Order: C-alpha cells, then sequence, then structure tokens
C-alpha cells in the first residue's frame, strides 16, 4: 500500500439511538437531547445515510463506565430516580446532581447510550474498520471521575480515549466547545499519552479553568494546551489560529488517533454562548482535522440553540463524508424549527469581537513556545 | 453555565 498519499474519501461510521431524543432534563433546562434527533432527521432527509454506515450503540455497562469513574458514583447514577431523590439528598450534593445536572427519568440509560456510542466508535477505530466514527450524543466533556458537572454525568470522551489507548500510543483530543474541556484535561493531565487541546471562552465563565498557563504536570507537562478567548470571536479570527495550532500539534506530538469534540455552543446565537462563529466557520475545524488522515472520533457536546445545533452537526457529517449538500433545507419532521429562512447556513451577528488580531497572534505565539518543548 | 440559574 506504499502508493497511499493520505487523500481519498473517508469511511464514516455513525452512531445513533432513536430513543435518545426522548430524554428530558426538565422544564427550562437548556440541555435538550431532542437536538440529536433533530440532527439525525435532518441528515436522513438530506440523504446522507446513503454514504455512511449507521449503527445503534449498545447501552454501556456500569462496569465499562468504571474504567474511569468511581464505583460509588456509578452506583449512585444507576440508583437515583425522581421518585427516590428525597432519600439521597446527601449523595446528590456529594456527586453534584440536582441543580445544573438534574435527576431525570432514565438518566442512567441516557448516560449508557451517550457512552455506548463513543466507546463503540473507539472499538471500530481500533479494529481499523473505519476512518471516522461519529457520535453526536457524546462529547460530554465536563463529567469528572466522581461527580457530574456542566450537564454531563459520565465522561464518554475519557472512556473512549481509554479504549483508543489500548492500540494507540499517543491520542490527541481537540475541544471546540465554547467551554473548557476540563473533565478530559483533568483525566490525562499527568500523562504524555494523551495531549488535550481546548479552545474556549475564558474569564468569568464556566467552568473557570483553561488558563493558557495550565500546561499539564509531571510526565504530562506540555501535553495540555489551552487557548483562552474573549466574547465575539468570528470565523476569520478562529480560522487564523486553529489550523496553525493544530498543524504544529500534529507536527510535534504525532498522534496516531484523534478525538474531536464539536460542541456547537461556540456558534453565533447560542443560548449559553458568547461567540460568533457560523456553521461554516465551526465546520472548518472538522475539515482541518480530517485532512491529517488519522483515525478520528467526532463527538457532540454543548449546543443550546437547537435549530443551529442540528444545522451544525448535519453539515459536519456532510463534511466528514465530503458530500456537498444544498443550503436550502429539505423538508423534515422539525422543519418549522428552521424558520424564518429554512436554510442550512447561518449568519453571524453584529456583536463586537473582543479578540483583537494582536491578542490572537500573541496567544498563538505563547502556545507555539510551549509546543517547542516536546521531544 | 447557565446564566439564568446557579453558578455554572
Ligand atoms: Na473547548
Ligand atoms: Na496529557
Ligand atoms: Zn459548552
Amino acid at each position: 500500500a506504499a502508493y497511499s498519499q493520505g487523500g481519498g474519501k473517508k469511511k464514516v461510521c455513525y452512531y445513533y439511538d432513536g430513543d435518545i431524543g426522548n430524554y428530558y432534563y426538565g422544564q427550562g433546562h437548556p440541555m435538550k437531547p431532542h437536538r440529536i434527533r433533530m440532527t439525525h432527521n435532518l441528515l436522513l432527509n438530506y440523504g446522507l445515510y446513503r454514504k455512511m454506515e449507521i449503527y445503534r450503540p449498545h447501552k454501556a455497562t456500569a462496569e465499562e463506565m468504571t474504567k474511569y469513574h468511581s464505583d460509588e458514583y456509578i452506583k449512585f447514577l444507576r440508583s437515583i430516580r425522581p421518585d427516590n431523590m428525597s432519600e439521597y439528598s446527601k449523595q446528590m450534593q456529594r456527586f453534584n446532581v440536582g441543580e445544573d445536572c438534574p435527576v431525570f427519568d432514565g438518566l442512567f440509560e441516557f448516560c449508557q447510550l451517550s457512552t455506548g456510542g463513543s466507546v463503540a466508535g473507539a472499538v471500530k477505530l481500533n479494529r481499523q474498520q473505519t476512518d471516522m466514527a461519529v457520535n453526536w450524543a457524546g462529547g460530554l466533556h465536563h463529567a469528572k471521575k466522581s461527580e457530574a458537572s456542566g450537564f454531563c454525568y459520565v465522561n464518554d470522551i475519557v472512556l473512549a480515549i481509554l479504549e483508543l489507548l489500548k492500540y494507540h500510543q499517543r491520542v490527541l483530543y481537540i475541544d471546540i466547545d465554547i467551554h473548557h474541556g476540563d473533565g478530559v484535561e483533568e483525566a490525562f493531565y499527568t500523562t504524555d499519552r494523551v495531549m488535550t487541546v481546548s479552545f474556549h471562552k475564558y474569564g468569568e465563565y464556566f467552568p473557570g479553568t483553561g488558563d493558557l498557563r495550565d500546561i499539564g504536570a509531571g510526565k504530562g507537562k506540555y501535553y495540555a494546551v489551552n487557548f483562552p478567548m474573549r466574547d465575539g470571536i468570528d470565523d476569520e479570527s478562529y480560522g487564523q489560529i486553529f489550523k496553525p495550532i493544530i498543524s504544529k500539534v500534529m507536527e510535534m506530538y504525532q498522534p496516531s488517533a484523534v478525538v474531536l469534540q464539536c460542541g456547537a455552543d461556540s456558534l453565533s446565537g447560542d443560548r449559553l454562548g458568547c461567540f460568533n462563529l457560523t456553521v461554516k466557520g465551526h465546520a472548518k475545524c472538522v475539515e482541518v482535522v480530517k485532512t491529517f488522515n488519522l483515525p478520528l472520533l467526532m463527538l457532540g457536546g454543548g449546543g443550546y440553540t437547537i435549530r443551529n445545533v442540528a444545522r451544525c452537526w448535519t453539515y459536519e457529517t456532510a463534511v466528514a463524508l465530503d458530500c456537498e449538500i444544498p443550503n436550502e433545507l429539505p423538508y423534515n419532521d422539525y422543519f418549522e424549527y428552521f424558520g424564518p429562512d429554512f436554510k442550512l447556513h447561518i449568519s453571524p451577528s453584529n456583536m463586537t469581537n473582543q479578540n483583537t488580531p494582536e491578542y490572537m497572534e500573541k496567544i498563538k505565539q505563547r502556545l507555539f513556545e510551549n509546543l517547542r518543548m516536546l521531544p | 453555565x447557565n446564566p439564568k440559574q446557579x453558578w455554572g
């Protein structure tokens, strides 16, 4: 196979459970698993199922989850229900459930399906049976070893990376959610076998971590990379730092597999976010990573203006497939959600970009200094 | 991370 030049269309395996959209976090809660069903239905109506393999994930077992999470926390998640909450008030506080991370009907099953897609995708990659695996129900990057955080309960990303590490010496994690990928970075902070790269809003903003001076520790020193940003970053600003940083990371770290969290709360108009990317600017990140021709697990994450989440992950599936799709949306079960325009692509707002071009270049220059410290 | 409620 010495003739390979690393191009070609890529084999894509996509994971989805038709039950996922029915899980409900509660009245007024911004996290809406329904957006995954909206994404699926939109990409079915564009015909993208003709171009990829579609799999229904298994329900990951408590035991699969305790490859990272503590036994006590997973036992709690398996046991807690809206009808027995009163008896668990102490454990709810200890594991940080019942505020941002509510108890809801089927919580554990939702975690099992989110996680099952990511671990199943990792196995498929390890078996060299696909180039890309996609799980838009995964990417729940804030969950910690023994606590929920940030609408995330089980860290499917950490579990998928642990699976990749069975066959890959070095794994690269890239996080374009507007929030810092703190749960993933914490899990791998002291190893060089996982490099974590997060771009995120930083300053009076959840979760409060991801300073560019957070670079890892011990054998993991220089293997955590954080790009802190201000409100209002736009396509042009993002694209001028993302490809140079990822290219330098690829050059210095030479990973053999990549996990890309595609949290869509970095889009213009997100309910919780303060960035100004379009779907095209967000998806340029997938294009950039895809060109390195490494085994790639693409995951979901945040995204709280759900019409735009469905647009984003539909277009990023098309990008993974190297399929052009029209801007005019096909009819679909959720067509009214996409008015008044009924187009796939979105316009940025007139919000001010507080990330000056000088700020962007200066942060990039500082991270390049840290990347020079790899062997 | 919800501005409308809590500390996240
Ligand atoms: Na991020
Ligand atoms: Na690391
Ligand atoms: Zn987020």
